């Protein structure tokens, strides 16, 4: 008998769908991450972060400070045989 | 000149399309193509309104 208005009702219904939860994450999420790695700091030395950067990084992570720690401890006791036997 | 209303009618009913579960806005069209479809065989259908006195 009248004209029925469901074409413009999106003013309220913009919270209640189930994306916009989806949508209002990640429009939360895309803002502050860091473009493309950058301000990585790619380089710090405090007399041991060089041995960081060499051997424990994801590019390296071979077992060789293990070895070289092995080795640290063939260093260690033997010395101490020359202290003890 | 009611064409350009049913064109915009029949635009907004492959828009309505897009919310699908109308509830009575095609009804709406549906009324005034009832009164309209009404109307025209209304004026089609009389005769000149008046008794022929000349003739009749």
């Amino acid at each position: 008998v009248s004209t029925l208005i469901p074409p413009k009702v999106v003013s309220s219904k913009n919270i209640g769908s189930a994306p916009n939860a989806k949508r209002i994450a990640n429009v939360v999420h895309f803002y502050k991450s860091l473009p493309q790695g950058p301000a990585p700091a790619i380089k710090a030395n405090t007399r041991l972060a060089r041995y960081k950067a060499k051997y424990f990084d994801g590019d390296n992570a071979s077992g060789k400070p293990l070895w070289h720690f092995a080795l640290g401890i063939i260093a260690f006791g033997y010395s101490m045989e020359y202290y003890f036997h | 000149a009611k064409s350009a209303a049913n064109k915009l009618d029949w635009a907004k009913v492959i828009s309505s399309l897009r919310i699908t579960g109308s509830t009575a806005t095609q009804l709406s069209s549906f009324k005034k193509r009832n009164d309209e479809a009404r109307r025209q065989l209304l004026e089609l259908q009389s005769q000149p309104t008046e008794v022929d006195f000349s003739h009749y």
